[PDB]
């Protein structure tokens, strides 16, 4: 009898049942004419390990080489005599083999013979660190049995499987229709070219309460569509499901309506009403039982929903969570801990699709919850029920059918953004070319994918696998561009320099080891690199063929796409840490090609007299500098041609054009995309990124004036026009507000409280605390955590903050003592929602813009650049000391301030050291007598300093966030600290440690008598400073600046240590 | 004038331990043995440069202090894996952060937020909702470990907050077996008036100590106050090094007869020293050849060996700046003496108070507690005491002057081995 | 050998095999990275215009190296000093020149040259000296520089592989990840004593003392009456940099606007605010500081109907030469220029029309502003 089957799944219990791995998936009943589902279990997978012999015998306790030759025959004796019966193991089948090795672990050879030991799973397991007189290390000890299983007969991804005398299992041991079992792994060979089955697919959407006294989430509704033959090498059904299921229950105490059930039998649905949630889960998992999915798909299925969904089947004691899954399992998962929410196989033997993965691999959104996922994917909207709404739909029948349908909705969204990213077609394209798991394809992060790629690549090449674990950034050219900007996708970057450079395994020596040598033979990885590309370029060339079958053309743009995504994830196993085949030493080397790849770029570009405005290792932004789209295609063409003369491999493509850009960082712009329809006509669409505000407290007037700035922006007009038009508006604005013509509406700032008033800490400096305490003050209803308090600052006669002088409108309407804080409203509403959108642009300020509103610009006032105009090496002094606090001493004679801000005070022969004379002609009194007290207030200021300094505040570089916080976040972006308040934006500090160091700098210039003669003083001053009269002074002078010299001394800043350098 | 007059000299306000005769009497640091704790990490002696922190060497410096000490917790408590902070938990979870306000003012209940470490939760932070804690004790920059839930993936829900863990103590060497006990008196500045400058308060105590002949003095700064009035506005005609040289001039040559050896701790408030924590030693004096033996310049904070006996001093007011930020469920002070010893370091408040500057680096190499200390001076501008928190004997002499009135010091006495009684008697009196 | 000086420095040439071990200052560190900067630019410059053997080669590098204090002649402290200058500036600018393969090729032909210069002025004795020190008469220079250059090359490579040390200290990032493009010469942004010039000159200038750059600016401005925003800048820097006071700037952009789609109103409202920052010291740096050639070759690029940049760069070559043409300089000289050109040094193309509007052999500086370009023409009247 042979048994054929199509395989998805694998689990594999190494604690549990030694050897045994169970293959989950399809059989053919022609009695049913159908397919069912299938589960064969995999026996007596013999642990195979390999024991590496050593040059001469060693002598463990002392250590030294006793001289003898050891043959195999010697590792043999040694392994029969004491490891064999030291570790308890009887009966075991020894060998000899040629392997190679070229991984991380010293004192390897590349190529050796080994002692290949074969023996039971149930006998004890070898330490990984064994050693004995004739070998040195044995490698293989905790490999997988679903490891050796796939590598040892050669399957990759899911495939039709044959197996040879299949037997009936004693008692059943999984939730499938059918079982078998295969005594020895032999057994099992793997079918060729048919096609793949349909599936079972069952998108699952659930709506759950947070309980405000358990502090749990109950489930309160499942909805679920399922379709029962689903293709995975065909299109995506339309409509993608044919039966549906939904049950609902009631919450604890929250009754269902008078008539639920009437209601419920009107919608003529397939609606299951629940008692309690103990019987809402024992009939989902009797549901998914008899549906038997073989695919499960949902938005944060695995952090949210299959987690609640175990918690809820243990709190409320329901038998047989296992059905959730398709082994028959008694005792659940332990927690994720580390590994994660995925890696704990709740569900072993179905293959789980969270599309949260599944977009952030396939698709790039603004974000991937639900909502913008559907909003991009689907061009439709989404509807969220608050969660305060759920517990309240039971008041009514056509409440509660409401939410339900809206589960049902959710489920519907769910199978339509997996269908239409074609998740599944693609992941079984993936898992085939890397030869992995299914569920760890569809699982994503740590799990292993192209780990299996390179360890059947190295088995086919009799190699020793190791075993198991137990980039230079061109910062954004912030500003306005008006002319097309040209994207150039550079994902193929390290898969390149590995195919170009001959980077591998066998042929890098492993400080950044050299690159190999032009004579070497291409090694594994460059060659499975090598085959991807060329594999991905004949499908390519297949497609380009025209009449062809739509259908094959839909295959052939699934495999194409799966063998680019492969070949751009292959760099992940050398260059992560948690990859099996970390190494170091070659991530780095490919690191290094790739700064140097993105060097020459820029240099190439920057010589064809274009911009590069971005650069990262996965992509370019160039500056055309044109205004036509067909020479902006022909500068993109040669940019191309002229990147891949110097390098080959390197495979550029265009991924999108921009008409204008303004751009703040790589993920906050707005711009024009740019499609072209063909024929030199395209269409323009406005595209922001990263430019919405976290903070909501903002009046619409700031809005609005935000609004009309990024239009503005993004028309097709030049910078002129932009420039006089956002002028026209803010002058406008600015006009209107004081001149009191705006709708007091317009002034209105809402502000959620999220504890009770009293609670803030910082309540002082908060308007909305300050009004919501006024409210609870009044004696009417009082305010809470999740009310909505609004406020309009107002000017009273105080002289208090704003954040003191905040009233509620009604407030504002009654007093009559009470008037809208223009000023306020013109400098802390519109003119940071408007300056950070218009500071980018060049000739454009915060200063200009204050102007415009008619503020104040007093209040308001690129290292490439500065190394054009001479750098911050080759600054003047005024430039250099133009922020620093100037030395004020206080007169003790007359009490008035002096302020000094240089060595020498006046010109020409009435030149005189500042601190001769008094800045009050009628006071005759000489500083240079009180010097003590200059030392003195001169310590003072210095300890002033170094205080401001280490107080250590950080402010948000957004303006509309402006964060002002003492403690510095363990949570780092790429560019710093990330703000906690909206988590988009990096801290800087108030007072940076060059603040500092040019403050000291400045005390010490202005008593540096030298440099002043020298630098400072003309020539016949320098004549009349330069004798005597003036000696005492300058003896004063140098001890001062003896002080400050002391302190400088003591800083870091100001010394480079070059043995860290130079090393 | 007030002080002058004062009528409670001498008066014994605290006593401790076993009961002594009127008068205090000491061996002139005869029989005395004075030096650094010689620990595995190198003492700070010298001074360091600052004014030049990395933003992100803070970031590892605190990431790596959670880390060391949650893996010793880790050990201690056999905790099994520790999770993520950030992630959500529908089931109880175990979790290593450290306690931090979301917001600039006081912690308080409704502002309790825990930041993970680099290792387990990518710095990441989340609020926590103290509801279902019975009893807690938390203050900015504690290092913890709670069972919890995060069912929101958004508020973590402590169920359990794990107790602190000491180090053990010192097991001292037979080498001092034989010798007596010593005598130590501690004082704490400032040590003149606020509208003096002649050290009236510090003239009076180096007559104590003379008269008693104590074998250590330990004198904790300020010496050259900041915050006096005089020094202040600038009414001061000669330099800061010269006052605090004539300070330091009259405290080790008026000390000669007692022959005892001088334990100098810098203060934050020393206008003179550099502004920095852990605070260098002072170096701007050079004793005399007949007093290099006696005179021990040390840093704050300071572990020191006292013929076995290890005594811990700070002259930073650790309980005042954690008294204004520890939040309890219902003595605080008691309270607060055992989170410093738990979290063992001399100063584990992050953020830091507004009045003192933190070198980071320095932080991390020079504050950890090496043992728990015998004897732990801990000068506070809040009331005297002398408390035995987990045998360790906590003394506050509080400050030589109060104002204008004058103030107090304590004296206690020490012997290795004794009965854990290392101290066998102690008192804060009055000056 | 004052206070803390050794054998570290035995012979004026050096292989540069042993990095620095002191602790140096900021400053210092800034200084002599940009003081060796400026000699190598020189070496570069010196190379191009005249032949490597030549004596007007060896004068201008004996002055430049006299002038920046770099050993050059064959133990005073003082003559210490100048060999650590050597010694720590050249491993400085080995951080700055190993990022880019480009980089380093051109970091090590001016340290080649630089060498084979040094050993030019070495007497016998000495050379042997050298040769013994190292453990090593036309030809041997040849063998010497090829060692050095081997050796020098093996040192990029390795430095290129330690840069991720280095980046981390933001104090040397902005100087060494820039120093490629680091302006050398004056500074022009503050005027002190730039002279008085009356508006009525300006013509006048533009015939024989504003470089190309500028002219062409000039004319776009008289003919169009109006510049776009790159020009506004350039030009009107350009003018404070030459002496025009802040009423006079207002005065000129004025009329020259009024003279087309704009009204006085229109000129307060828009465009004076950007000439008053112009003429002020807040801002970015780039709002009050004359541009430096480099600063208009290698930043912002003109596009289609923008008449900024640098003319020698970003004019496609038939098209200056037609303009060079225009006007009337001889053909040969022509010649030249497009032949510097050819070789991207475009400063240089511009010091030769310089030599030849002026009627001189020889300029007596070398041009890496407008604005000096501009003072050098008035000196010459
Ligand atoms: S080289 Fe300089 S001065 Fe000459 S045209 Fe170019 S930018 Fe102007
Ligand atoms: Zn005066
Ligand atoms: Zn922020």
């Amino acid at each position: 009898q042979v048994f054929r089957f199509y395989w998805l799944d694998a689990y594999e219990d190494q604690y549990s049942q030694p050897g045994v791995v169970y293959l989950f998936g399809k059989v053919w009943i022609e009695s049913a004419d159908a397919y069912v589902s299938c589960c064969v279990s995999v026996k007596n997978i013999e642990r195979t390990v390999y024991l590496l012999p050593r040059e001469n015998r060693v002598q463990l306790s002392t250590g030294k080489d006793t001289g003898a030759p050891v043959s195999m025959m010697h590792v043999y004796q040694e392994f029969n005599e004491a490891v064999a019966e030291k570790y308890k193991i009887m009966k075991f089948k020894s060998k000899k083999v040629d392997k190679d090795y070229a991984f991380e672990i010293p004192d390897v050879p590349a190529s050796s013979e080994y002692l290949e030991v074969r023996y039971s799973a149930d006998s004890p397991q070898l330490p990984q660190d064994l050693k004995g007189e004739t070998f040195s290390h044995v490698f293989g000890t905790n490999t997988s049995s679903l490891e050796l299983f796939l590598l040892s007969r050669k399957i990759k991804g899911p495939s039709w499987l044959e197996i040879k005398s299949p037997q009936l299992s004693s008692q059943p041991m999984s939730w499938c229709k059918v079982e078998a079992v295969v005594t020895r792994p032999d057994q099992v060979s793997v079918v060729k070219d048919l096609a793949p089955p349909p599936v079972v697919v069952l998108s699952l959407s659930m709506k759950t309460v947070q309980n405000a006294k358990t502090h749990q989430n109950e489930i309160v509704a499942i909805a679920a569509l399922v379709h029962h033959t689903f293709p995975l090498d065909k299109a995506p059904p339309q409509p993608p499901f044919q039966t549906h299921f939904c049950v609902l229950s009631k919450l604890n105490d929250c009754i269902f309506p008078y008539d639920y059930n009437e209601a419920v039998k009107q919608k003529n649905a397939n609606i299951e009403i629940a008692l309690t949630e103990r019987t809402l889960l024992g009939f989902f998992l009797a549901k998914i039982h008899k549906i038997d999915p073989d695919v499960i798909v949902g938005h944060d299925i695995y952090g949210f929903d299959l987690e609640v969904l175990l918690q809820r089947i243990n709190s409320c004691k329901v038998p047989f969570w296992s059905k959730i899954g398709r082994l028959r399992r008694s005792v659940m998962p332990k927690l994720g801990g580390r590994s994660g929410f995925a890696e704990r196989n709740a569900a072993c033997g179905r293959i789980i699709c969270d599309i949260e993965i599944s977009a952030k691999e396939l698709i790039r959104c603004k974000s991937y919850h639900l909502s913008e996922l559907v909003h991009q994917i689907l061009k439709a909207e989404r509807v969220v029920i608050p969660p305060e709404n759920i517990r309240n739909a039971y008041n009514d029948s056509v409440h509660l059918l409401y939410m339900l349908e809206n589960t049902w909705i959710d489920a519907k969204f769910i199978l339509q953004i997996m269908c239409e990213l074609n998740v599944l077609p693609l992941a079984l394209q993936i898992t085939n070319i890397a030869g992995n798991v299914m569920s760890r394809t569809l699982m994503g992060g740590r799990s292993e994918r192209n780990e299996y790629l390179l360890l059947h690549a190295f088995t086919e090449n009799n190699f020793i696998v190791p075993d198991k674990p137990v980039g230079l950034v061109l910062e954004p050219k912030v500003g306005f561009y008006d002319k097309f900007i040209l994207l150039l996708d550079f994902n193929s970057l390290y898969p390149s320099i590995i195919q170009e450079y001959n980077i591998c395994f066998t042929t890098v020596h492993r400080e950044i080891p050299e690159l190999p040598h032009s004579d070497l033979e291409m090694g594994i990885l460059p060659r499975e690199i090598r085959k991807l590309v060329e594999r991905r370029r004949h499908v390519k060339q297949l497609m380009k063929q025209p009449d062809l079958n739509p259908d094959l053309y839909l295959q052939y743009d699934i495999r194409q796409k799966a063998l680019k995504l492969t070949a751009n994830s292959m760099y992940g196993c050398l260059g992560f840490s948690y990859s099996r085949f970390y190494a170091k030493p070659l991530a780095a080397l490919v690191t290094h090609q790739g700064r140097e790849i993105l060097l020459h770029t820029k240099e190439m570009v920057q010589k064809m007299n274009l911009e590069v405005i971005y650069g990262d290792t996965d992509s370019i932004m160039i500056n055309t500098n044109c205004n036509n789209l067909e020479e902006v295609f022909k500068l993109g063409n040669r940019v191309k041609s002229e990147i891949n003369k110097s390098y080959k491999l390197l495979e550029i493509d265009i991924d999108g054009i921009f008409k204008s850009l303004l751009l703040l960082k790589k993920k906050k712009y707005a711009a024009l995309t740019v499609e072209p329809t063909g024929d030199g006509k395209y269409v323009t669409k406005q595209e922001l990124k990263g430019l919405d505000i976290v903070r909501r407290d903002w009046c619409e007037l700031a809005k609005q004036a935000g609004n009309y700035v990024i239009s503005q922006i993004l028309s097709d007009q030049p910078r002129d026009s932009i420039v006089e038009n956002i002028q026209k508006k803010l002058t406008e604005i600015g006009e209107n507000v004081t001149n009191g013509t705006v709708p007091i509406t317009q002034y209105e700032i809402n502000k959620a409280l999220t504890k009770d008033p009293q609670d803030y800490p910082d309540k002082k400096s908060l308007p909305h605390v300050h009004v919501a305490l006024w409210i609870n003050s009044q004696g009417g209803r009082k305010v809470k955590a999740g009310d909505t308090i609004s406020y309009v600052i107002c000017q009273d006669g105080s002289n208090l903050s704003a954040s003191q002088r905040a009233y509620a409108q009604e407030q504002l309407q009654k007093q009559e003592n009470l008037s809208i804080d223009t000023q306020y409203y013109l400098s802390q509403q519109v003119h940071p929602v408007v300056a950070r959108i218009c500071e980018p642009i060049d000739g454009i300020d915060s200063a200009l813009i204050a102007m415009w509103l008619g503020l104040d610009p007093s209040q308001f006032r690129d290292e490439e650049n500065d190394a054009l105009l001479g750098g911050p090496s080759q600054l003047t002094d005024e430039e250099k000391y133009r922020d620093c606090e100037r030395f004020k001493f206080f007169c003790p004679k007359c009490g008035t301030e002096n302020i000094y801000d240089n060595v020498f005070d006046g010109s020409g022969l009435q030149i005189e050291p500042g601190l001769k004379r008094c800045s009050k002609p009628e006071c005759d009194a000489s500083p240079l007598d009180y010097v003590i007290q200059v030392h003195n207030k001169l310590l003072l200021d210095i300890r002033r300093y170094i205080k401001k300094y280490y107080s250590g505040w950080l402010v948000c570089e957004e303006k509309t966030c402006q964060n002002r916080t003492r403690r510095l976040p363990l949570s780092f972006s790429r560019n710093g600290p990330i703000c906690q308040a909206c988590s988009k934006a990096t801290l800087r500090s108030e007072y940076p440690e060059k603040a500092l160091y040019t403050q000291l700098c400045f005390y010490r210039f202005i008593f540096d008598w030298d440099y002043a003669l020298e630098k400072v003083v003309s020539e016949q001053e320098r004549g009349h400073l330069k004798k005597k009269l003036f000696q005492e002074s300058e003896n004063q002078y140098k001890k001062l600046k003896s002080t400050v010299d002391q302190v400088l001394s003591r800083s870091g800043y100001s010394e480079v240590n070059l043995s860290k350098l130079f090393q | 004038q007030k002080y002058g007059s004062r009528t409670n000299r001498g008066e014994v306000v605290t006593t401790y331990g076993e009961l002594q005769g009127t008068t205090w009497n000491g061996g002139s640091g005869s029989n005395t043995n004075v030096e650094l704790f010689t620990s595995l990490d190198e003492p700070l002696t010298k001074m360091y440069k600052f004014m030049f922190q990395k933003l992100m060497d803070i970031r590892e410096v605190v990431s790596i202090k959670i880390e060391e000490l949650g893996a010793s917790l880790k050990d201690h408590f056999q905790i099994d894996e520790f999770t993520s902070v950030s992630l959500p938990a529908q089931e109880t979870v175990t979790v290593l952060g450290q306690i931090g306000c979301d917001s600039n003012g006081k912690l308080n209940s409704k502002s309790v937020i825990l930041e993970g470490d680099r290792e387990h939760s990518a710095g990441m932070q989340v609020p926590v909702d103290l509801s279902e804690l019975k009893d807690y004790s938390l203050f900015p920059g504690q290092v913890v470990i709670m069972e919890g839930t995060n069912s929101t993936g958004r508020r973590f829900v402590p169920t359990k907050l794990y107790e602190g863990v000491p180090l053990p103590f010192h097991q001292p060497s037979k080498e001092f077996e034989e010798c007596p006990q010593q005598m130590v008196i501690t004082a704490c500045g400032p040590f003149t008036t606020s509208d003096t400058i002649t050290y009236d308060a510090l003239k009076d105590l180096i007559d104590i100590v003379n008269r008693d002949r104590p074998d250590i003095c330990i004198l904790l700064g300020p010496f050259l106050d900041a915050k006096h009035e005089q020094i202040e506005n600038l009414q001061l005609t000669v330099t800061f090094e010269d006052v605090f040289k004539r300070c330091l001039k009259m405290i080790i040559e008026g000390t000669r007869p007692s022959g005892c050896h001088l334990v100098i701790v810098p203060s934050l408030r020393d206008v003179h020293h550099d502004p920095v924590y852990p605070q260098p030693p002072f170096s701007c004096f050079e004793p005399a050849k007949e007093d290099k033996e006696r005179v021990h310049f040390v840093a704050d904070p300071c572990t020191l060996s006292v013929n076995g006996v290890v005594i811990g001093m700070t002259s930073t007011d650790l309980l005042f700046h954690m008294g204004a930020e520890e939040i309890s469920s219902s003595d605080r002070f008691s309270r607060i003496l055992r989170h410093i010893l738990t979290q063992r370091s001399y100063y584990p408040l992050y953020p830091p108070n507004e009045e003192i500057n933190i070198d980071y680096e320095a932080l991390y190499s020079y504050t950890p507690m090496p043992v728990t200390p015998d004897v732990f001076i801990v000068p506070s501008e809040l009331r005297y005491f002398i408390k035995d928190v987990t045998g360790c004997i906590c003394i506050n002499p509080g400050r030589l002057t109060k104002g204008l009135v004058g103030g107090t010091y304590a004296r206690f006495l020490v012997k290795s081995g004794a009965m854990r009684s290392t101290c066998i008697s102690a008192q804060v009196v009055r000056v | 050998t004052g206070d803390r000086k050794g054998d570290l420095y035995p012979s004026s040439l050096q292989f540069y095999q042993h990095p620095p071990t002191e602790n140096i200052s900021l400053i210092e560190f800034e200084t002599f990275a940009i003081e060796r900067l400026k000699l190598l630019k020189a070496v570069e410059n010196l190379g191009v215009s005249y032949v490597k053997n030549s004596e007007e080669y060896s004068k201008k590098l004996e002055l430049e190296l006299r002038k920046l204090k770099f050993p050059y002649r064959p133990i005073s402290d003082d003559v210490y000093d100048l060999r650590r200058k050597d010694h720590i500036s050249h491993f400085i600018l080995r951080l700055a020149y190993c990022q880019s393969e480009d980089l380093r090729r051109w970091f090590i032909q001016q340290e080649m040259d630089l060498f084979k210069f040094r050993f030019g002025l070495l007497t016998k004795e000495s050379v042997q000296e050298f040769l013994k020190l190292n453990d090593l008469h036309k030809d041997i220079v040849s063998i010497v520089l090829n060692d050095f250059r081997a050796k020098l090359s093996k040192a990029l490579a390795l430095s290129a592989r330690s840069l991720p040390v280095v980046q981390s200290d933001e104090r040397l990032q902005p100087l060494l990840n820039h120093l490629s493009h680091s302006y050398i010469g004056q500074d022009f942004s503050s005027q002190s004593n730039t002279g008085k010039i009356s508006l009525e000159q300006i013509d006048g200038f533009a015939a024989k003392s504003f470089p190309l750059c500028m002219r062409q600016l000039h004319k776009s401005l008289r003919e169009n009456h109006h510049l776009r925003h790159g020009g506004r800048m350039q030009y009107g820097l350009f003018l404070k940099g030459i002496g025009l006071t802040l009423e006079q700037a207002l005065q000129f952009w004025r009329l020259e606007f009024t003279k087309g789609k704009v009204d006085s109103e229109k000129f307060d409202k828009v465009y004076a605010y950007s000439i008053r920052h112009n003429y002020g010291k807040e801002g970015k740096r780039t709002d009050y500081t004359p541009y430096s050639c480099m600063k208009v070759i290698l930043s912002n690029p003109p596009s289609q109907g923008d008449y900024h940049g640098c003319p020698f760069r970003h004019s496609d070559p038939e098209l200056l030469k037609q303009k060079l043409q225009s006007f009337k300089v001889p053909s040969s000289g022509i010649n030249q220029i497009l032949e510097l050109v050819k070789g991207m040094h475009y400063q240089l193309a511009c010091q030769k029309y310089f030599e030849l509007t002026h009627s001189v052999d020889d300029c007596g500086f070398s041009l890496n502003h407008p604005n000096q370009y501009f003072a050098e023409s008035q000196k010459l009247l």
